[PDB]
């Protein structure tokens, strides 16, 4: 069984908020309904506000062991 | 003569300011050159580039020293409970006395939700918690309030007013300021320290 | 370039990168020093090294 | 002629001087004995001192004497000790990691 | 005269009783709580009797474990011990069969002998002191935590714990003052306790080598 805290850390935030960024600049789809937004990152702050971001994190421990996570999943606060 | 010795007295502290530089800039190199690598890793341990162990918990407890509200130390428990006294003033519960105050603590920490704690503090919000027991009995004590409830001068409750919603609201909210104060794995722990001792 | 005589931009020294370290920031120092000032390519021998 | 006069003949040779330092608060009114040398091997060693409460600033003799794991205990007293004695306020954490 | 001389031997004796003591030699506590006075009754003088061995100790058995394995401790006189004194140290040791002794010397030693110390007999070791360090029992110290040699299967526990090797641990140095008292042969682990500010203790693992 899973380990590692389920608190999402800050540098999650910002690394799956870059990544999905950069996702929506391309014609990736997007599933969250736009409010006329027009910035990909305020769309992808949206698509983690209401859960929907597809990706799914890997946790290394130093030994090589890991621990995969849902970005759906983890405890998120501001 | 005055105006000659002070300013002589103003030049000399003038000199200062750029020279306090000159040692300062090295110990802010020297320090993080060497101290820039380490790194607090998803097991809670402290290492360096090749794996070695420096600490086996960050700080021996594993707190940042950004979250602390204390002196070097996460919470201050008064604050805590008088601000939550004031956002809840339930009119209608009745006043704990020190045998339901035990009772009513032991109640809900049994649970297995606060077990998973660092055992450290877990004891330590027992040994608040009977501190403020002993209070509230002198109180009663010196005015011999009755705890029936029927003393025709109801305002001898409000000397040492707690209700049980306060006390489950007050644990409620000690577990997640501790919880919310690890430092979060993958921090640049060691450029922190030099930063904090450069400066 | 160096300086506004010659319009070179603006020097972001090592003292600025450690402060970019601290915050645990890997893709904004790496964007900030290889892929805005200096990015080259380069073709290397696997064989020889 | 000139030369044997300098020669020591009682007390360490390493240290310089010490002084009886007082004491008055209210706890108490005591004296203690502080000492400017080199070497704490050698004042450990006699009686009268009570020898388990010796401390040195310096680091590398409380290592030579006491091990490592009090060398380590020495930086993270003499950190504090100097910074506390200008005033600035550093969290301890930020100093244990370095020592 | 030289009272304090004698009171140097009285205090040697109890920190090196004790050392065996903690070290898990044979030691009782009615030796333990023995005074000065009584010492006197069972010493003679420092001018009457001398440095040679007059209550020095061998009853040091393992008696943890084995009492085969035993201590020996050697008071030789003379302030500088030189190699011919080592050979006859050394002899005493083969013909008793003893495999274990604690030496002091009160001035130091010749280069010859401190060189043996090192390679004299590999079936036997000879660890070695001066009076000087031994007026005083470190671990009474206070800038010095509390210490536990650690055995094997907890080694084993330890760093599958932590899914380590035991190059990955902090280190301790053999010729550091605590791992000569315990007499520690490297490739071990010590537990080290250290105190903190409250009730949670501080608990760290460093390795010898
Ligand atoms: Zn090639």
């Amino acid at each position: 069984k899973r380990i590692t805290t389920p608190y999402m850390t800050k540098y999650e935030r910002a690394r799956v908020l870059g990544t999905r960024a950069l996702q929506i600049a391309m014609c990736a789809p997007v599933m969250v309904e736009l409010e006329g937004e027009t910035d990909p990152l305020l769309i992808a702050m949206k698509e983690l506000k209401a859960r929907k971001i597809p990706i799914i994190i890997r946790r290394y421990l130093p030994d090589g062991s890991y621990e995969d996570w849902g970005v759906d999943e983890l405890i998120i606060t501001d | 003569t005055e105006f000659f010795f002070h300013t002589m007295a103003g030049r000399e502290g003038l000199v200062d300011t750029a020279v306090k530089t000159a040692e300062t800039g090295y110990m802010q190199r020297r320090l993080v050159k060497s101290l820039e690598d380490l790194c607090s890793q998803y097991d809670l341990t402290v290492r360096s580039s090749t794996g070695d162990i420096i600490q086996f918990i960050y700080g021996g407890d594993g707190l940042d020293p950004a979250a602390m509200e204390g002196k070097d130390e996460p919470l201050e428990f008064k604050r805590v409970l008088d601000n939550i006294k004031a956002v809840f003033p339930c009119p209608s519960e009745p006043a704990l006395s020190k045998n339901e105050l035990i009772l009513t603590t032991e109640s809900i920490m049994k649970k297995s939700e606060f077990l998973c704690c660092q055992d450290s503090f877990l004891q330590e919000i027992k040994k608040f918690i009977k501190g403020v027991s002993e209070k509230i009995k002198k109180t009663r004590d010196k005015y011999g309030i009755n705890d029936n409830g029927t003393t025709e001068p109801r305002v001898l409750y409000q000397l040492d007013r707690i209700t049980p919603t306060q006390v489950e609201k007050f644990l409620e909210t000690c577990r997640d300021k501790y919880m919310r104060a690890q430092m979060e794995p993958g921090s640049a722990v060691g450029a922190l320290c030099a930063q904090s001792i450069g400066e | 370039t160096e300086g506004r005589s010659r319009d070179g931009g603006l020097r972001l020294g090592e003292m600025e990168r450690d402060c970019l370290i601290g915050y645990g920031a890997s893709m904004l120092l790496l964007e900030r020093l290889m892929i805005s000032s200096d990015a080259f390519e380069v073709d290397v021998c696997g064989q020889c090294g | 002629k000139e030369d044997l006069p300098k020669v020591v003949v009682q007390g360490i040779p390493e240290v310089s001087r010490a002084v009886i330092h007082i004491d008055e608060q209210s706890g108490k009114e005591k004296y203690k004995l502080l000492v400017e040398g080199d070497n704490l091997r050698a004042v450990m060693a006699t009686h009268g001192v009570k020898g388990t409460r010796t401390t040195s600033n310096n680091t590398y003799e409380v290592e030579k004497t006491l091990g490592i794991e009090a060398a380590r205990t020495t930086i993270i007293n003499e950190i504090q000790y100097t910074m506390v004695n200008h005033g600035m306020s550093i969290d301890r954490r930020h100093v244990m990691l370095l020592s | 005269d030289d009272e304090e001389e004698t009171y140097r031997l009285w205090k040697i004796r109890k920190t090196i009783m004790q050392l065996c003591h903690d070290r898990g030699y044979l030691v009782t506590q009615d030796e333990l709580d023995q005074t000065l006075e009584e010492f006197k009754a069972q010493s003679g003088d420092k001018p009457s009797e001398g440095r040679p061995r007059r209550t020095d100790l061998t009853v040091l058995v393992a008696h943890n474990d084995d009492p085969t394995d035993q201590m020996f401790v050697f008071f030789p006189e003379e302030p500088k011990v030189g190699i011919k004194t080592i050979k006859v140290y050394c002899q005493r040791m083969q013909e008793e069969n003893i495999t274990r002794a604690l030496i002091v010397v009160q001035q130091g030693m010749t280069p010859s002998a401190k060189q043996s110390l090192v390679d004299m007999a590999p079936k036997y070791i000879l660890e070695q002191f001066l009076q000087q360090e031994l007026l005083i029992n470190i671990t009474e110290h206070e800038l010095v935590p509390e210490h536990v040699v650690m055995t094997k299967e907890e080694v084993t526990e330890l760093l599958a714990r932590y899914k380590l090797r035991e190059n990955q641990l902090p280190r301790i140095q053999a010729g550091d003052p605590v791992a000569r008292y315990f007499g520690i042969k490297r490739g071990q682990v010590v537990k080290i306790i250290r105190p903190s500010e409250t009730a949670g203790r501080y608990i760290t693992y460093r390795l010898v080598q």
